[PDB]
């Protein structure tokens, strides 16, 4: 009698999941580009910061 | 040219034991896995000792071997002591290194709670102040010497003397502490087997006791064979006919011991480790 | 009846992947082609934190970047002081096989978790002085494996039992359980506004839930063995997992659909953590075989390895505002980073 | 200047306080053996605990001749393909309990419990782990072999074949029938043990009861030959 309760359910997350809407790969893509390139000049571990402010010096 | 062959192989007797003895210490240095057992504090020691002879003893005796007389003079009497001590600490440390194999091996238990690393620190320094005891203060009171360059003849007394406390004690007690381990070591072997043979049964060795024997006769052979010799006639010359030549090359035979004592004893698996990691990053 | 729902599933499971498809227009790596790589990272060991007696499972930085609290086998929590190497508190647990900690965003609590089931939370910051255990949350039948705080009185919850839960610490009852996954859960992530965060589990799946709605969104495949670390992008809309399978990968959100893959053809040993840096353009990762690989997020290029620690890397975190990066690792030490 | 002064004296004053402290537990943390305790529910392994003694992990202190033991139940809402089994890499021994008279119940519960050991025999993170075999419930396969329609061979046919082996040391009021059957079960757990042996892990099977004051001792003296064995092993003389 559970098999098919547990069946069902599936089915209904199976359909809750299949009814959103997917931008393309492309402007996907190009939005994480556009995070790390406005952000590069705060990233202390990708450009080196000199010792005098750094706190671990 | 034998003198130049001569002096080529003391030169490299005197290189081995120094590069040994330097890896042996260098590597216990860089890695904090090797400091962290107190089994280890007593291989460092060792090494610490043949360095020392490595140093302080072998390259004088090898130099007046090649010249042919002591050019240095007052330093006969000092190099003596420094001999006496640097041999009998190789030896006393030896000795302790099989004492704290035995008690790891027989009392698993009260070894972990009792060795702890003010014990280490107490018998090395115990065997530290035996070998500077018989040393200096007896030849810096020309005590070691008979009443009656660089070939003094030892006393009657003082050599039988020095020659048990550094000699004969500590391989009693070696031969004593490596028989007992050689019994645990069979019983283990013949109780492993027997699961082994019922396993076999069921479903219807000679190696591991070959093993043992290779590693014991290795420990003490070495040792046996390098200082017996010399410690034979180092007694019955002060009774007193056997020339200088053959008592200097069983001399040179003793101290060849300390060149061999790294790969004796500091040779497992992560001593070895720590040389490949040292010589090439290997 | 059977026959139908099997049918059924199998016609959503092909419309699902049709769709992905049909979106799949172009790969992460030819946008990211014409990108000057970021060279070379050089990053060396600022700072060294002995003290735990057994290997370290968990560690976790405080919003102010300066405190840590690191997890160890042998019932200790031990919170750090980065800059002066100093120990702030050294709380023993009731449970010696803790496998997660957290600190909580105020600073005043940190949460345990292990073996037993339960989640502990300590008061750091109190009257007395003293640090005692606050609550006790009870309720999942498998081992905690991972434990975020959303707040000082909510907490997510990720167990063994193949359920992840949110928690009220107040009044120490659950308020919402996340069901779904078939597998053992191992790791969590929260977002950066805390309204949604990522599982990986044992089935080799990821999921994707809503807090404040209880139900399960979008579920990622593409891993072949399980799932052991997950990590949110900066941005919010991407997430990163690692598995046992060497590898690495990262997920959109939006797309609904995986971008890169990171991996070498020598290394073989399983991912045990991973983590990103402020910018998100490298993405640090642990492995099984004692060292820690920096790779670059765009591009799949390892920039780096961090190397030094004696024993397998369990834990990798870094902090708020990008200053350095700490990892723990079973010989028992802590290592800060810096470069 | 002076506050700075005076909030890192503070700071390396809780910090002293704090090292002092984890000094006494570095040294009871090496005192300490930990014991990974496995079987079934249906084994006598719940009694055995209580004796010792006498939801998650169940954890139990015991001490013998001044040495601390430490054992860990991982029976709390558990399944297969265990993943938790990794955090159990480094303990002394492992402790395996079987109802050596559930070879009728049912697979059989035995097979099951061969599965088992198998299983943990052959796993990656316990390869230098040895396992201390209880064969428990010793009485009651004696009773079922004695008077009964349970033959083994019905369940296990290569039972029609077994031979007591020569190393038998059986009680002296036993019947021979019953010895025969222990051995055999025995026998059947030490194929798995040595057909994939390193030789850096051993078992060491017993015959044991749910009630026995002897148990104790058993793990005391496995766990010293656990360790004398490995010191031995450790210095190239096995
Ligand atoms: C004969 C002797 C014996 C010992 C000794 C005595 C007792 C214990 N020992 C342990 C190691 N060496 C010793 C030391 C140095 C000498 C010696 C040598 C080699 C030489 O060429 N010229 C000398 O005049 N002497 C004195």
């Amino acid at each position: 009698t559970a098999s098919i309760a547990q069946a069902r359910k599936l089915v209904e997350q199976l359909k809750m999941e299949a009814n959103i809407d997917r931008i393309k790969v492309s402007k996907a893509a190009a939005d994480l580009m556009a995070y790390c390139e406005a952000h590069a000049k705060e990233d202390p571990l990708l450009t080196p910061v000199p010792a005098s402010e750094n706190p671990f010096r | 040219s034998v003198r130049i062959l001569t002096a080529c192989f003391l030169s490299l007797l005197i290189l081995s034991t120094l590069l040994g003895n330097t890896l042996v210490c260098a590597a216990v240095i860089r890695f904090r896995h090797l400091r962290s057992k107190v089994t280890n504090f007593f291989v460092i020691s060792l090494a610490v000792s043949d360095l020392l002879v490595a140093v302080l003893v072998m390259p004088w005796k090898a130099v007046a071997e090649i010249a042919g007389f002591w050019p240095f003079g007052s330093f006969c009497n000092i190099w003596v002591a420094f001999d006496i001590m640097c041999s009998t600490a190789s030896i006393l440390n030896l000795c302790v290194i099989s004492v704290d194999r035995y008690w790891a091996i027989s009392s698993p238990f009260r070894y972990e709670r009792k060795m702890t690393p003010k014990a280490a620190f107490i018998l090395i320094s115990v065997a530290w102040t035996l070998s500077v005891l018989i040393s200096f203060i007896p030849v810096q009171l020309s005590w070691h010497k008979a009443k009656p360059n660089c070939d003094s003849s030892l006393s009657r007394t003082y050599a039988i003397s020095s020659s048990v406390i550094s000699f004969y004690i500590p391989v009693a007690i070696m031969i004593v502490t490596y028989t007992r381990i050689y019994r645990i070591a069979q019983k283990q072997i013949r109780r492993i087997a027997a699961l082994e043979r019922a396993a076999v049964h069921a479903k219807n060795s000679f190696k591991r006791e070959t093993k043992v024997l290779k590693t014991l006769s290795v420990i003490m052979g070495v040792f046996v064979c390098c200082w017996l010799p010399f410690f034979i006639l180092n007694c019955i010359l002060p009774f007193c006919c056997i020339d200088s030549n053959t008592f200097d090359v069983f001399v040179w035979f003793g101290w060849a011991n300390s060149s061999l004592n790294p790969i004796i004893y500091a040779f497992n698996a992560d001593f070895r480790k720590a040389f490949s990691t040292l010589l090439g990053c290997y | 009846e059977l026959d139908q729902l099997r049918q059924e599933a199998e016609q959503l499971k092909n419309q699902i992947r049709d769709a992905r498809k049909a979106c799949a227009d172009a790969t992460l790596s030819q946008i990211t082609n014409n990108i000057d790589p970021v060279g070379r990272i050089q990053m060396r060991t600022r700072r060294t934190l002995r003290g735990h007696l057994a290997k370290i499972y968990a560690m976790h930085w405080g919003t102010d970047s300066r405190l840590l609290v690191s997890a160890s086998q042998d019932g200790k929590l031990i919170i750090w002081d980065s800059y002066t190497t100093n120990k702030v508190h050294a709380i023993p647990l009731r449970s010696s096989w803790v496998m997660t900690c957290a600190y909580a965003p105020s600073g005043n609590y940190v949460a345990c978790g292990g073996l037993d089931n339960i989640c502990s939370i300590y008061n750091l910051k109190t009257r007395e002085g003293n640090v005692r255990v606050s609550r006790e949350l009870a309720g999942h039948t498998g081992y905690l494996s991972c434990c975020r705080f959303l707040d000082d009185n909510q907490i997510v919850t990720s167990s063994g039992d193949t359920t992840c839960a949110l928690w009220d610490i107040e009044t120490g009852q659950q308020t919402t359980t996340f069901t779904g996954h078939t597998g053992d859960v191992m790791s969590l992530s929260l977002a950066p506004d805390t309204r949604l965060f990522v599982s990986g589990a044992c089935d080799a799946s990821a999921k994707l839930w809503d807090v404040r709605e209880g139900m399960c969104r979008q579920t990622f495949t593409g891993h072949e063995s399980d799932i052991n670390a997950i990590c949110f992008f900066p941005n919010g809309n991407a997430f990163a997992t690692g598995s046992d399978d060497a590898t690495c990968r990262l997920f959109d959100l939006r797309a609904d659909q995986e971008l890169m893959t990171y991996s070498h053809d020598n290394i073989i040993c399983g991912i045990t953590s991973v983590s990103f840096s402020k910018s998100g353009r490298l993405l640090l990762a642990g492995y099984d075989d004692f060292n820690c690989n920096v790779w670059d997020a765009l591009k799949a290029d390892r920039a780096g390895v961090l190397a030094g620690h004696d024993n397998r890397v369990s834990c990798l975190g870094v902090t708020d505002d990008g200053m350095a990066v700490a990892t723990g690792s079973w010989d028992s030490f802590l290592k800060i980073w810096n470069g | 200047t002076e506050d700075q002064r005076n909030e890192e004296k503070a700071q390396r004053e809780a910090n002293k306080k704090i090292e002092k402290q984890l000094q006494k537990d570095k040294q009871v943390y090496r005192a300490t053996h930990r014991l990974l305790l496995l079987g079934a529910g249906e084994s006598g392994k719940s009694t055995i605990v209580k004796q010792m003694r006498i939801s998650g992990i169940f954890e139990t202190k015991f001490q013998v001749d001044k040495v601390n033991f430490h054992m860990f139940d991982v029976g709390a809402q558990r399944d297969e393909r265990r993943k938790w089994i990794q955090c159990f890499n480094d303990v002394t021994a492992i402790i395996f309990v079987v109802a050596s008279s559930s070879y009728n119940m049912v697979t059989n519960r035995l097979q099951e419990a061969l599965n088992l050991f198998k299983s943990i025999w052959n796993n990656r993170w316990l390869r230098t782990i040895s396992v201390i075999l209880f064969l428990n419930k010793q009485d009651l396969l004696a009773e079922k072999v004695l008077a009964g329609k349970s033959k083994i061979e019905d369940y296990f046919p290569e039972f029609a074949r077994y031979t007591t082996p020569e190393d038998a040391t059986p009680e002296p009021g036993e019947d021979p029938r019953v010895t025969r059957a222990k051995y055999f079960i025995r026998d059947e757990f030490l194929r798995i043990s040595t057909a994939s042996g390193d030789g850096r892990h051993y078992c060491y099977p017993h015959f044991t009861c749910s009630v026995d004051t002897e148990n104790i001792r058993r793990v005391f003296n496995d766990c010293r030959d656990i360790i004398q064995r490995m010191h031995l092993r450790q210095y190239e003389l096995l």
